[PDB]
């Protein structure tokens, strides 16, 4: 009855060795506000800064260490690359938009690199400006989502090379980012009228609108969560960093909303529905701060915060599947300095050794649920869900 | 309600959250008996320890601030809750106080004795150094706590620690009370048991003060009777004391007294300023806070300013404080603490320690 | 209302269009906490990190006047913008400075941050040296811009420029507070913190003087007391310095005591205008003028002219232009041309930009 | 016959020139009674202070490689001629080492004393640091140099020296004991008298040691106790250490966990190297010279090899030279030096200097 | 001193921490060797330096 009760509200942060880091890394110096990191079990890919077009760097897991300058990327963009995402269901596909309004999707081979790549799999071209907004759909196969700043999202199947559905007078202005919900029917937007928008890509009607979910005029995110609810994190009047939860059945007012600092830069929330943990980091921040949402009020409860003495200029988080159950680890974040990748290891420290079945509940596996096709006609399934047991040792 | 517990080397002081002063002060002191029964209890704690002291010895379960039993610690813990307290220890979260630096195996024993052995709900531990601060309403200072066992010199700017500028001095209030027993001899009386000990330490309380200029004041006492006083014994025995009461308290000044080479306590502070950073030295030197039981000595603010200002530069300003109540301002501060609504963040459960264990018990120390 | 914001190595001027002195004048420096607190934000920029240097750990985010982090420099910027001018950025068209051959990718990232992260409506970035010129009110002349990061030779004849007569000295005030550090070891003196370097720099700021004759002002050191200085330390503690006042700004002649190949200033100076047309060298030599924080030590014109009175031939007229706002002159001269009628062109407005790109920044600027 | 006298912080180390190893080594302290002798010398200096150190109170003349006490100082080496050695002076050239980037006028003491108050007929002065890679045979390589109150790092090449790339680290041994002293305290021991420091120095010098990894070393040694060890105390009573042997020596690498803002010992040598030219750095790292008694720790070249390694381009092959009698390779340099042929022009005489003053020492000498 | 030599007077009564700034006999253009007060006349006192000169106060 005194502490509120929790399973997270010791997990405390430390980074890796030295060793286990990746140095000598030109990290992507454009000023869209986006991870400028994806991270799979198998690879981690971020983007770097290349004198002419675009190009990211990926790289095998097992590649720590100091990074040859000259090591081979993926150079196919002829503009700087703005974002990247790993496909959930291939852990050897990625896409990646660039301001050359284009989305270009590579498959890396098994080992790494060898040779630069320079020709993708599939490009899309739909978008008339700059694409820095890409998600992949957590259930349909071959399904990724693109908006770009010509206020226009638009569906691909990857497969067929295919614009399955276009949505254009749907934001007034620049989207600043775009989430799936849980079984992939829905997205939330977040745009520069602080105006939060969730809508049905299939129908294209907007199915609820909240307008000035944050007073203040700096870039703001939204993301879904779970159980069905919207997650914002914006600025007041003040210039106050604040992070509000939103019922999408009762949007006049949120359920929570806490102040944070007044401190700049846009904060980026990393969600993970397994333990309702929600992770906001803030671009050229050098700490970490976690809350757990509950049912229980105010909804919203800090956890703790893990302190650097280093601002991050991106941040990528490492799904359920890649992480370490043995030792109790619940989250791996790699926090990406100017010139260093450090990863970071989010832990729940506990006496035994054993498995914990609490902390580990089922994860969404790497098979995707439907199709595209399917999950056109209107077809809606939960993610599969995979035992992070046999990941014990 | 919570319940703000301070186990202090010689003087054990408790209540509960939120009030103005402790609800119980007792000794941190248990005794046995030393004689044969010879009409038809093996140990004692406290008061029901120092009632009886005639046919008792007494034992302090802490030296210079290190526990050497932890049997009598418990004791005296389950003497605090349920005689002094008068309350059940499953029912209330406690906050726990500990030394500057005490060794985290230390700070581990006292963790599984109150989750396991009293079965605490909540409990969590603060460094008594920055409890004082919270009594004195300030974020930036350093901090003097003498206490019955050891004293420390902790400098806090701005609510940060400098754990390498922590000097610590194995000089206390007991150290004194054996130094009065020693230079009480030559004036013809004698004290050699440990409840003769104890009635040292009340006239040492009581006739004690800290001399502005310890030689002008042993002249003034070797040619005037003013500075004599009188105490009484338990017994009615009227005990005249002289210099005596300003010389033992000035042992803090002059170690030397003891035989120890280190320096005074005025200049223990100056070095633990020293160590610091130089752009912050200027707070600090207006910042002084006594605290502990030790700094009732009346006069020993103005001596400890004096002596300071020699040593530091004369474009600082020096401010020494000692509120009146500084005898409580380690557990009154942590009232304040207690009493405070974001506290509640930095509870530790009983659950969750038994489940993670002495890991969540060191990291969480502000 | 056009904001002038003059961002420097270690320096940042700010202010509006029209006024005669920058509004806004603080260190560019982000600290951070190297400690843990203790009593229940992660970073401090400007005079608040100057104010709490003593927990913080300083650091320039501009060093040689190349950005070595953008995430502190947007810090400065947001700071400029809200904390010290207390301005909306979007609301004023916003006055930028750049080193002169500066990078087309470092005039990008300063252009794209301007039009994205504060939005501002419209914006120009101008070379530093040729606003040194305009508050000189001058057309033809050559200015040494020797500030915190870099030290710079721009010649300009009749408002046309040089570029490659522009010659690069990677020498300035920040090299020099490190040379007073490690010369000052010698005296008994030591600084090796952040923190103590600020310090060593106010001394920099207040206590040196260029001599005329080194030789001769090292054997009036070594023979005579008159030269000494005191300098009071934030503590209180009080230091005394020597030759140190006249051999620390030695290094702008002597490159040599830093270990350097390169020449000095006045040399630096000589090849600069060496380096251009026959034609326009008599100009430059009676248009010389100082700019930069690093030009404010006494005596510094009349050595400056000496010097280079010894290279130049002797029918040449040699004149050193040292106003004394020149620590200012690059903020001044860009109000001055801000406030300008015909000036109302060169903005680039944010649609443009939009649509346009940094091709358009490129373009219109030199 | 000349003399090799290589004084230190705290090591002082004499002998004969061509001398595998220096006849007398005895520590630079100089000690007093604390007490008042009552049964019917009032300074003791190096051993019979050590020996008598119970009664005495022990001080390092010198203190961060600074003369804090010249008189106490003028006893070391008058003990080392007269005690140590047992040798006349005034008969025997002398040769001294000292620091690198000596200050002047801590040479010209140095100087005058020897030719004043020992008379003696030559005199030379040596770079510590040079010596220490005459020792080595080597004329192009990097060497670190901790003792007892400062490490240095000198880069050479080719006979020749950059005192712009010399950098000084205010950790050495002292510090190191000192820390041992904090942390000891944690384990119940208290070691606060001067008397005790030499103790400390004691279990320093044979229990302490470099773990590779520091944080794998902590795991060890908090789930097992083969890293445990025992020490008797010259009273008998016998003390155990568990991680305390390797946690010392990690401030060498984290100053830190002393509270310093500075960096590591491998990173200051590091950033000596990167201080150099470009063209000569791949001589510095493969020539790395380890030096001092701050060097014999176990594994203390391992630990320097890996964390240079990390920072150094994978092209860049590490070589750390750690010969075992590195403790006494500024004696034994200056041995070798002193026994050259080439090395009798570098005497200077007392007469010359009678007649010519300290401005011939500072010349001939670097 | 750091050039030539001086030699610092103070009255008696100024007593305490002397301030670094206080104004010394500084003339001698070489280090002072000796001093000595003349017995005749309290405000009267001789100084010799390394600069082979004596100068008198
Ligand atoms: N009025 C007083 N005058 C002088 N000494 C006192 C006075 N009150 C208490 N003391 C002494 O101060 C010592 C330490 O008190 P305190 O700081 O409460 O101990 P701790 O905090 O270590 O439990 C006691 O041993 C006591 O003898
Ligand atoms: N009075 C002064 N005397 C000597 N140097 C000064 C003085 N004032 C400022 N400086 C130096 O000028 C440098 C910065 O000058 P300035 O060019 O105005 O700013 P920035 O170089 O950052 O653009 C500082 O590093 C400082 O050391
Ligand atoms: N075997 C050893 N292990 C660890 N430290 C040592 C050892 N031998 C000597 N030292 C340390 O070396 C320091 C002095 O070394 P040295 O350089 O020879 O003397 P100095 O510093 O006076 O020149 C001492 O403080 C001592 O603690
Ligand atoms: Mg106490
Ligand atoms: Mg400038
Ligand atoms: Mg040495």
């Amino acid at each position: 009855k005194v502490v509120r009760q929790s399973k997270f509200r010791h997990v405390f942060g430390q980074p890796v060795k030295n060793d286990q880091c990746y140095e000598d890394i030109r990290v992507s110096r454009v000023t869209w506000d986006s991870t400028f990191c994806a991270v799979n079990p198998k690879f981690l890919a971020v983007i770097v800064e290349a004198s002419g077009g675009g190009a990211f760097l990926v790289l095998p897991l097992s590649k720590t260490g100091r990074i040859d300058k000259a090591y081979p990327t993926v150079c196919g963009h002829t503009g700087p690359v703005l974002d990247i995402d790993w496909c959930p269901h291939n852990d050897e596909v990625i896409a990646s938009g660039s301001e050359d309004c284009t989305v270009m999707v590579w498959q890396i081979p098994e080992n790494g690199l060898t040779s630069p790549l320079t020709e993708p799999v599939v490009v899309l071209e739909g978008h008339t400006k700059r694409v820095g907004i890409i998600a992949w759909h957590p259930t349909a196969r071959n399904v990724l989502l693109s908006a770009g700043c010509d206020n226009v999202v638009l569906i691909w199947n990857v497969g067929t090379a295919e614009e399955l559905y276009r949505l254009d007078s749907l934001h007034p202005d620049l989207i600043y980012n775009v989430s799936w919900n849980h079984n992939g029917s829905l997205f939330c937007s977040a745009c520069k009228d602080k105006s939060v928008r969730i809508i049905d890509p299939r129908r294209g009607t907007l199915v609820a609108e909240r307008e000035k979910a944050h007073e203040g005029a700096r870039p703001m995110r939204a993301i879904f969560l779970a159980d069905g609810k919207v997650f914002t994190t914006g600025f007041s009047r003040m210039s106050e960093r604040q992070l509000a939860l939103w019922d999408p059945e009762n949007l006049e007012e949120p359920m929570a909303l806490q102040e944070l600092d007044s401190s700049n830069g846009a904060l980026l929330p990393f969600y993970d529905p397994d333990t309702s943990v929600v992770y906001v980091c803030g671009k050229g921040d050098s700490s970490i701060r976690y809350f757990e949402i509950t049912e229980e009020p105010p909804y919203i409860h800090f956890l703790n915060t893990f302190t650097s003495k280093e601002p991050q200029r991106g941040m990528g988080s490492m799904p359920k599947r890649g992480l370490e159950v043995s030792k109790c680890e619940i989250a791996r974040f790699y926090k990406l300095h100017e010139r260093k990748c450090e990863p970071i290891v989010m832990t729940v420290p506990r006496k035994s050794d054993l498995f914990q079945d609490d902390l580990y509940p089922d994860t969404a596996g790497p098979e995707a649920a439907l199709e595209a096709e399917e999950w056109v006609s209107g077809r809606d399934a939960d993610p599969i869900l995979i035992s992070l047991r046999e990941a014990y040792v | 309600a919570a319940l703000v517990v301070d186990n202090g080397s010689g003087m054990c002081k408790a209540g509960f959250a939120g009030d103005d002063a402790p609800r119980a002060v007792f000794p941190s002191i248990v005794g046995r008996p030393r004689h044969q029964g010879v009409m038809v209890k093996d140990s004692y704690v406290g008061d029901e320890a120092q009632s009886k002291r005639g046919i008792l010895t007494l034992k302090y379960p802490i030296e210079h601030g290190i526990v050497t039993n932890w049997d009598d610690m418990e004791k005296i813990w389950h003497h605090t809750f349920y005689n002094e307290l008068r309350v059940a220890p499953e029912e209330h979260p406690v906050l726990l106080t500990e030394a500057p630096l005490n060794p985290k195996a230390n700070r581990e024993k006292m963790t599984q004795i109150m989750f396991e052995t009293f079965n605490t709900p909540a409990m969590y531990v603060a460094i008594q150094a920055v409890l004082s601060l919270y009594a004195s309403g300030r974020t930036t200072g350093i901090v003097m706590d003498s206490g019955d066992g050891v004293t420390h010199t902790v400098p806090i700017y701005e609510g940060y620690a400098l754990p390498h500028a922590i000097l610590r001095l194995d000089l206390a209030g007991r150290d004194l009370t054996d130094y009065l027993m020693k230079i009480l001899t030559e004036r013809g009386y004698s004290f050699t048991t440990t409840a003769e000990r104890e009635i040292v330490r009340d006239i040492k309380e009581k006739l004690c003060y800290v001399a502005l200029d310890f030689e002008q004041e042993m002249a003034t006492a070797a040619s005037s009777s003013s500075l004599e006083k009188s105490y009484e014994l338990p017994d009615g025995q009227v005990i005249t004391i002289g210099n005596e009461r300003f010389r033992c308290p000035e042992a803090l000044f002059q170690p030397s007294f003891l035989g120890m080479e280190s320096a005074g306590i005025h200049e223990t502070t100056f070095n633990s300023i020293m160590k610091c950073d130089v752009d912050i030295r200027k707070d600090l030197y207006a910042n002084t806070v006594l605290s502990g039981g030790t700094t009732m000595y009346p006069g020993i603010a103005d001596r400890m300013q004096k002596e300071i200002t020699a040593l530091a530069p004369s474009t600082m300003k020096i401010k020494i404080i000692a509120p009146p109540e500084r005898k409580y301002s380690v557990w009154i501060g942590g009232s304040i603490l207690a009493s405070l609504s974001t506290f509640q963040q930095m509870w530790i459960s009983k659950q969750e320690y038994d489940e993670s264990g002495p890991s969540i018990v060191h990291r969480k120390c502000f």
